[PDB]
């Protein structure tokens, strides 16, 4: 690695690397949390290419090797060959996308990076897979519930110890990037408490709860929907216009006021703050990621109408704090 | 005012060092991630340790911090170190008290007062969430030390009836109490100190 001795800094940054985490100091810009590391974990996977990778080719690489000792420390040796098999056989089927050496180097000190900073060349083999899949792009439900099978015995059963693993090699991702304190830091215990507290303290947790529970946007994991979500508005081409930038059409997010008519904003007029003299942006916003319907819009009229008669402030909210959960489109 | 003048001193400071920039979670996180807040106020680090604590700090504070305005990391870390050891130990003994670095990053951190009001008074209250008088009087005496840093001491001496001009010593100190005492127009020498150090920082910053 690299040592800086007037800092006393170890650095394992790769070159291709350190020009994707310049990148990312430079889009900082976004002053939302989750939505700039959404942002910043978007385009490391762009950059990474694996987003071409499948989750049936995962199940067969995690089951080739024959890795279900979750506990067994994970030596340089058997990671580097699995990927480069892996990313090797990628290449038989994505040659004009798959660059077999650097793509290796890249996704392993990329994992040196976030889970082994104690310069050791070893971690557990359940954060590397778990890493692994959070980085996966795929569907949602098979997400979960092969974490969840991993996680959970033959039985199915997942106990408080293994969910407080989970959840911290999961924050481990936030750390790495400098903004875990938005999702409540390395304090993992509070998640336990609300997750106990919704099963009413039950002795065990199954796949069905952990779903329940973490469809209603928990605060430590907002970074899985709405990654996916970013995913899902990419190529999404609306028939508005952003009445500040004067874009036309909108590609991307779109944002739709509530206390006034005929007003729509892009997202990087949102997050960055064009602040056009006359309205400001501190008002109850509406988020859609897919191309909107008609009735979408007879409803949000309906809306624009009753609000219109309930002023006077009854909620305001002038601070930031956090505005992450701004409305639930359910695709 | 010689208050009025530790305020702007302060403030000063702070925006040079971009103190103020810096919340308290993130204060929180590192002392987690370095384990000192499980770590008893009353045991000592060494230079290494802080300046450690300190780096990381200023690390995860610029990593999302944009490129727009790149930061001197380096000399900003030096002037925070040797700043912390100015404060805390004029003697140049090299180690530094936990709960000294504790109320100086809780005193420097910015961010809403209320919240750092209510974390002071978490941090004063014992297991049973009432704050210790003596708790109280050694914040007051390591504010004092603080304020002779910044050639100010005669208007922020070390008095242990301060404490006493700011709550009863037989009354009982609870959150809603302290951020009335705090917050009220008549509030006491550290609670004025506090207000003007923010009106300050405000103006200068707006
Ligand atoms: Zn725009």
């Amino acid at each position: 690695y690299y040592i800086n001795h007037e800092t006393q800094t170890t650095c394992w940054d790769h070159p291709k690397m350190t020009e994707l985490y310049q990148s990312l100091a430079d889009l900082n810009n976004v002053r939302f949390s989750a939505y700039r590391t959404a942002m910043k974990l978007r385009r490391l996977q762009k950059a990474l290419c694996l987003d071409l990778l499948s989750l049936s080719a995962a199940c067969d690489a995690l089951d080739q090797h024959n890795l279900k000792q979750n506990d067994q420390p994970m030596d340089i040796l058997q990671i580097i060959n699995c990927l480069t098999t892996i990313y090797d056989r990628l290449e038989q089927e994505h040659n004009n996308l798959v660059n077999v050496p650097l793509c290796v180097d890249m996704c392993l000190n990329w994992l040196l990076n976030v889970y082994d900073t104690g310069r050791t060349g070893r971690i557990r083999v359940l954060s590397f897979k778990t890493g692994i899949i959070s980085l996966c792009k795929a569907h949602l439900e098979d997400k979960y519930r092969y974490l969840f099978k991993q996680v959970a015995s033959s039985t199915g059963f997942c106990d408080q110890r293994r969910l407080g693993l989970l959840l911290h090699d999961s924050i481990q991702i936030p750390r790495q990037l400098g903004e875990v304190a938005s999702f409540g830091g390395s304090n993992i215990e509070p998640s336990v408490r609300s997750c106990f507290q919704f099963a009413n303290n039950k002795p065990e947790i199954e796949a069905a709860l952990f779903l329940d529970w973490m469809r209603l946007e928990p605060q430590s994991m907002v970074w899985l929907p709405v990654l996916h979500r970013v995913a899902a508005a990419e190529t999404a081409k609306h028939q508005a216009k952003c009445n500040i930038c004067k874009e036309c059409p909108i590609i991307g997010f779109r944002y739709r006021s509530l206390k006034h008519f005929n007003y729509d904003i892009c997202q990087s007029c949102f997050f960055s703050g064009r602040v056009a003299k006359g309205h400001k942006m501190h008002y109850p916003m509406v988020e859609y990621c897919t191309p909107t319907t008609s009735g979408e819009d007879v409803r949000d009229f309906a809306k624009v109408l009753k609000n219109k008669f309930r002023t006077k402030r009854y909620f305001a909210k002038h601070p930031r704090m956090g505005y992450l959960p701004v409305q639930t489109v359910l695709e | 005012l010689s208050t009025y003048r530790t305020a702007c001193k302060l403030r000063f400071v702070q925006k040079k060092c971009n103190l103020h920039l810096v919340d308290i979670w993130n204060v929180i996180e590192a002392l987690r991630e370095n384990a000192l807040n499980n770590l008893d106020p009353n045991i000592e680090l060494n230079v290494a340790r802080l300046e450690a604590v300190l780096s990381t700090i200023f690390y995860q504070l610029n990593k999302r911090m944009p490129t727009t305005h790149q930061i001197h990391v380096e000399q900003s870390i030096s002037l925070l170190l040797n700043f912390l050891l100015a404060a805390f130990d004029p003697e140049g003994h090299g180690k530094i008290s936990v709960f000294a670095v504790k109320m100086a990053l809780a005193t420097l951190c910015g961010g809403k007062i209320m919240d750092k009001l209510r974390y002071i008074f978490s941090m004063i209250s014992d297991s049973s969430g009432v704050m210790v008088y003596g708790r109280y009087d050694q914040f007051l005496r390591e504010v004092l030390k603080l304020p002779t840093a910044v050639f100010e001491g005669p208007s922020f001496g070390y008095t242990e009836q301060s404490a006493r001009s700011c709550f009863s010593q037989q009354k009982k100190v609870t959150l809603n109490g302290f951020l009335d005492t705090l917050m009220s127009d008549p509030p006491p020498q550290c609670l004025v100190w506090l207000p003007l150090l923010h009106r300050l920082a405000n103006v200068e910053n707006v």
